[PDB]
RNA sequence: GAUGUUAGGAGGGCAAAUCCGCCGAAUUUAAGCAUAUAAUUAAGCGGAAGAAAAGAAAAUAACUAUGAUUCCUUUAGUAACGGCGAGUGAACAAGGACCAGCUCAAACGGUUAAUCCUUCGUUUGGUGCAAACCUUUCGACGGAAUUGUCGUUGAAUUAUUCCAUGAAUGCCUUUAAUUUGAGCAAAGUGAGCAGGAAUGCUUCCCCAUAGAGGGUGAAAGGCCCAUAGUUCUUUUUAAUUUAUUCAUUGGAAUUUUUCAUGUCGAGUCGUGUUCUUUGAGAUUGGAGCACUAAUACGUGUGAUACAUUUCACAUAAAGCUAAAUAUAUGUAGGAGACCGAUAGCAAACAAGUACCGUGAGGGAAAGAUGAAAUAGUACUCAGGAAUGAGCAAUUAAAUAGUACCUGAAAUCGUUAAGAUGGAACGGAUUAAGAGAGAAAACAAGUAAAGAGGGGAAU
RNA sequence: ACGGACCAAGGAGUCUAGCAAAUGUGCAAGUGUAUAUGAUUCUUUAAACAUUUUACGCAUAAUUAAUG
RNA sequence: UUGUGUUGAAGCGAAAUACGUGAGUUUUCGUGGAACAUCUCCCUAGUGCAGAUCUUGGUGGAAGUAGCAACUAUUCAAAUGAGAACUUUGAAGACUGAAGUGGAGAAGGGUUUCUUGUCAACUGUGAUUGAACAAGAGUUAGCCGCUCCUAAGGGAUAGCU
RNA sequence: AGCACAGUCUUAACGAUGGAUGUCUUGGUUCCUACAGCGAUGAAGGCCGCAGCAAAAUGCGAUACGCAAUGAAAAUUGCAGUGACUGAAUCAUCAGAAUGCUGAAUGUAAACUACACCAAUUCCCUGGGAAUAGUGGUACUCCUACAGAAA
């Protein structure tokens, strides 16, 4: 807003989320964690990756927890363990959920993770 | 041509279209120009951006009456001040090889414009600390807590003026 | 300003009269659907629009600037005025004194919160609340021009 | 599947040697797949990558070695020496640019443009 | 002088928007057209840079004089030029932006080239992990140079004061900025309704140095990215801090007094003549040719040719130089009271692409299913198959079925009603039909008793 | 007489320079702050504000080839 | 400026005891699935179409009409197949008639060649055929050419312009 | 089981045909800012390639939709395959390495992968041992230096 370097425009915002590198899209990809999960750290948001236990709150969903199985870059949509739906053949595959309706409880915890949350505090 | 209009003079016969500048960048230009003078002067900390002009008398019957800053002093006045060309130039003076004076009183006026500028001025030693004596005109070169004084309030615009 | 060549790029000339077809100016060549077409002209698929904009429009215009000033005058006077104020559309009803005069003591407020709770004090709840509902989605393509929300003046 | 560091160790010859081993394997894959196959099709790919990642190694160590060789010396082969822009390459040194007449210096030197502090 | 695949090097081509030379029209205007005008333009050719070019007075002025260029405001649509027609058209001053000056040649220095360069080196440093750079002084062996490099900017001589110098010890701090990348980054995923799904509608909360913008299954400050703000690091560049001692080689500015009046760019200026160019007018610049100078008392400007003479201002015929200024090119940012798929670049899409032209060249059309195809049509029946149908099936929705958003008009199909003797339609006024309708086209209130809603009094 | 098979979309007195009268507005023997500077101006801010602690334009005088 | 929206916006189609002299405006139903207004004032514009042998894109009547008439000419049976006048095989009858719809080559073409598939479109009738579509496959030289020489000529070296 | 003549024209409903309108929009557009040369160290341009399954575009160059290194950092996915539990899978950055043949094209040529000539060249190991007909170089003008001849 206030820097001149950065650029409002709607178009070109839009341009930069649909085109960003992996790395941006892993970034923006980032959910809420629970109330406790925040207390306990000074952290809000954390970018989800796969062994982490999701609860969804908006959708047709909004109250399934379970753990994320796979995480999509390239649609913004990651995939949790029971949102099953069977396709027109019978093929049972997950309902994808955007990270923006989607609260995570139990955290995957790497070195990485670790590194990040101590850079957060 | 039609009615009581005055005779069309418009010169647009050419491919006037080829050299149109509109100035959309005018007052932006003008605040860059600013900005930049502005950075000039806080790399020349303490000192002034702008550099001594005389006051002249305008040419032609017309604008006699009216003074206005010339460039350069003259080595005449320069002598006059008791300083050496260069020595001027170092410092904040434009001096003027080319021009001549042919008014004693005016030639008057500039030498103690030029003394009323030596006495406002205090300047800053080469080295550090080190307290030396002017060359040929330059002054002198005051202690530190005489400059910090000085740094302190502030720097007058109104010689060059 | 649209491009100065906007149009224009085309090689295209009018075949003359007998072809059995308008006089325009056409593609010439042949193998694409744009040869033998209608070339630059305002009524014409891809030609030149009729008096192009340019960039030596006035734009600006010079006001006296004692005109600006008295302006400036009428518009306190205005303000000043209680009437005015409330035809102008702002809620008005709640409040004593109308040239609104208050305390050096806001220069020095430093949380939008604190602000807030200000107005509401001095009976500006009402216009804050019209101002909270009044950011809405413009009507057209502005919404396509960096002016999404319309927002009224509080 | 042999990555950089542990091949930076490893002498010139075992270098080559390894190399070839893996062209030769690549060899071995082609012809395979020239055959009715899809069995290994897949594993071409990673040993024309190691491949390449030994040649990489290899070329890096022949330039040390030739940096080495030709260090200082006044003249060097146009490879080793500073690539940069032509215009760049023909233009004076800073120092050269710089180098002023001996009078000019010496007038320099006596009257330098001094801050004057105007009150 | 040739010659060398000798040793070391450089030029060539591409790219142009601004830029600098050349070269160079015509359409056009003059209501014709020939001078003019277009235009010192387009094209052509050659050359540069981040700017280029210009630039340190053979300047203007006629003042109480100004003082390199450039650029802006202005002079000024003025002086002037112009079949004195059409048209064209400066400069000085003045107000600014920015301001920077200089070095060759010539004069001088022969108790001596004091210079310069190639190659081979030699040894202290400073950074960097390396790679590399960055500086430091010192000699060789060659050359170049007396057909002239370097120092001096008249020459000495006095007083004054600086500047370089080298070694020991000495310190490397505190900030301000400026510019790169970084993190961190406030607060609802609360009722209820309707919905496929809120970000909606009510209502109870808050946060805001953040209520730009984007995303998210419909309008979100509080869901996420980002945003306001800060906390580092990067770039340099100011201020502040610590300098102190000893060695002398060299230089500089004034200031005295002597002595010296030096030097100052030639097929060049200039004139004549031709052509061009100019607002330049008995020629403004330039150029070709012919003629061809003067030494600072010179000779060149001082806008009418000339003679005789003043006066004022300059110092041509060698060169360099930052700033302001320009950019329709390229890349990278940021914008819009701009355009919204026949618009906007020719090109929102595998566009300078397909395709056309021997070739120079010409040059398109073409976006949108849904929130989600990780819901893209399963299955059954009829079919050679396409397709169709379903009691079946995804969806909120398939008349959203990939030619997929909305789906107009022309045109055509089905159904119904009607009309119909070589047009049809139409207007005016009815008519009979066939549809529509109740907000004037009747019923306020009163009573019995249900379903709701309110407001007030205490 | 010409143009029009039909339909949909596109499709034509515009923009700038200077002058003019008209009218509005401010100021008014003045007026216009030109460039440019200045700011405790910086999402909007390419605007708005400010004008140095006798600039110039047009007008206030005309007239003459002209020294005037 | 004060509002309308997923209890459905714009648009579109039909209308309406509708209002306006009129441009229009407003409303109802149906579709539609996301935005939309301002008349409170005025500000700005690439601002209003029936015509331009207008431009572009579409669509008609003509019209199921003109026509699908050079190259003498086909027929029977069988096969393949959903389906055969124009695919294949046999049997006739025929033509081309060595100045050949025969063999080879050049220019030009560029995978058209070949096998196995094969029919959305194309193959102006059909088509199971195909120079179509799909997957592969195919061109082997000391001797055949190019490669070397010079010709008309061309591009350049030295110059000179 | 019956019954409408047909056609032409008109109206309404529901459809076809077409892609208008509306709504969007990773594009354009102008303006502003900032920087701004690439090349014999082989450029721009053009060919030829390069993926496991690979046409175009995009990306790259015989290390060929990428190598190393740095900063992220668990995935990548149509399938096959490869990785994590951090030089590895994927991005981003890009400085190191590499950069086919051409093209100013520069050995002579050019509808040639034609042809010369001078180096034989290259790699390994700490002077030998391996290789390959492969790799370099050789244009024209010019400059400085050197060389030995000429007058
Ligand atoms: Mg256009
Ligand atoms: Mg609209
Ligand atoms: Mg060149
Ligand atoms: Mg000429
Ligand atoms: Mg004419
Ligand atoms: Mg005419
Ligand atoms: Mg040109
Ligand atoms: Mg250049
Ligand atoms: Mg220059
Ligand atoms: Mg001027
Ligand atoms: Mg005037
Ligand atoms: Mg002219
Ligand atoms: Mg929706
Ligand atoms: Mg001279
Ligand atoms: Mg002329
Ligand atoms: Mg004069
Ligand atoms: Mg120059
Ligand atoms: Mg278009
Ligand atoms: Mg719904
Ligand atoms: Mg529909
Ligand atoms: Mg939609
Ligand atoms: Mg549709
Ligand atoms: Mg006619
Ligand atoms: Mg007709
Ligand atoms: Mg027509
Ligand atoms: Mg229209
Ligand atoms: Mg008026
Ligand atoms: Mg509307
Ligand atoms: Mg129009
Ligand atoms: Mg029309
Ligand atoms: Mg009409
Ligand atoms: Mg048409
Ligand atoms: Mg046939
Ligand atoms: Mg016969
Ligand atoms: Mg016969
Ligand atoms: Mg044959
Ligand atoms: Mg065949
Ligand atoms: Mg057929
Ligand atoms: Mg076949
Ligand atoms: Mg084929
Ligand atoms: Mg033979
Ligand atoms: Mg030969
Ligand atoms: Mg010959
Ligand atoms: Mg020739
Ligand atoms: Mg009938
Ligand atoms: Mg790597
Ligand atoms: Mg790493
Ligand atoms: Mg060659
Ligand atoms: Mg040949």
């Amino acid at each position: 807003k206030f820097n001149k370097q950065k650029s409002s425009s709607r178009r070109k915002m839009r341009k930069a989320h649909f085109t960003a590198p992996a790395g941006l899209r892993r970034k923006i990809m980032s959910s809420k964690l629970s109330k406790e999960l925040r207390l306990k750290y000074k952290t809000r948001s954390l970018p989800v990756r796969k062994d982490d236990e999701v609860l969804i709150c908006r959708g047709h969903n909004h109250g399934r927890e379970g753990k994320v199985v796979k995480i999509n870059r390239k649609r913004y949509k990651i995939y949790v363990e029971r949102v099953t739906r069977e396709k027109v053949n019978g093929e049972s595959t997950f309902i994808g959920i955007h990270p923006s309706n989607v609260v995570l409880t139990k955290l995957k915890v790497d070195k990485n993770r670790k590194k990040i949350l101590d850079r957060k505090a | 041509v039609a009615h009581n209009n005055v005779l069309p003079n418009v010169h647009l016969h050419k491919w006037w279209q080829h050299r149109v500048r509109v100035n959309f960048s005018k007052n932006i230009k003008k605040k860059k120009r600013r900005l930049l003078r502005e950075k000039r002067r806080k790399a020349n900390g303490g000192t002034p951006i702008e550099k001594l002009h005389p006051i002249v008398h305008c040419p032609t019957q017309r604008y006699n009456f009216r003074t206005r800053l010339g460039k350069g002093f003259t080595f005449e006045e320069l002598k006059g001040a008791g300083l050496t060309p260069r020595a001027a130039q170092t410092i904040g003076i434009c001096y003027d090889k080319r021009r001549k004076n042919r008014s004693e009183e005016s030639l008057t006026k500039n030498v103690e414009r030029l003394l009323k500028y030596k006495n406002s001025l205090v300047m800053i030693p080469l080295k550090k600390n080190k307290a030396k004596k002017g060359i040929g005109g330059i002054p002198a070169d005051a202690d530190k807590n005489t400059i910090k004084e000085f740094r302190n309030k502030k720097p007058l615009l109104s010689i060059f003026k | 300003a649209v491009k100065l060549g906007a149009g224009y790029e085309t090689s295209a000339e009018s075949w003359g009269t007998g072809r059995a077809v308008a006089r325009i100016p056409r593609v010439p060549g042949g193998g694409t659907h744009r040869a033998g077409q209608g070339a630059f002209g305002n009524m014409c698929r891809g030609g030149g629009m009729f008096n192009p904009t340019k960039i030596w429009r006035r734009w600006g215009r010079k006001v006296n600037l004692k005109e600006k000033r008295y302006a400036v005058c009428s518009s306190i006077a205005a303000s000043g005025v209680t009437s005015l104020v409330l035809a102008r559309g702002h809620r008005i009803s709640h409040l004593k004194e109308v040239p609104l005069v208050v305390s050096n003591d806001i220069e020095s407020l430093s949380k939008t919160k604190e602000a807030v709770n200000f107005l509401v004090s001095l009976g500006l709840k009402d216009e804050v609340n019209r101002l909270v509902k009044s950011k809405k989605i413009r009507a057209g393509k502005g919404k396509m021009r960096n002016r999404k929300y319309k927002i009224r003046n509080g | 599947n042999v990555k950089a560091y542990e091949l930076r160790t490893l002498k010139k010859k075992e270098l080559l040697d390894k190399l070839d081993e893996l062209k030769k394997e690549l060899s071995g894959l082609r012809i395979s797949k020239a055959l009715g196959n899809s069995a290994k099709n897949s594993k071409i790919h990673g040993v024309r990558k190691n491949v390449a990642r030994v040649l990489t190694v290899y070329n890096q160590k022949r330039k040390m070695e030739l940096r080495q060789l030709y260090k200082n010396k006044k003249f060097k082969p146009y490879n080793l020496r500073k690539k940069l822009t032509k215009n760049k390459r023909l233009q004076l040194s800073p120092k050269q640019k710089a180098a002023m007449t001996l009078r000019q210096k010496k007038k320099v030197q006596n009257f330098p443009q001094r801050k004057y502090l105007v009150v």
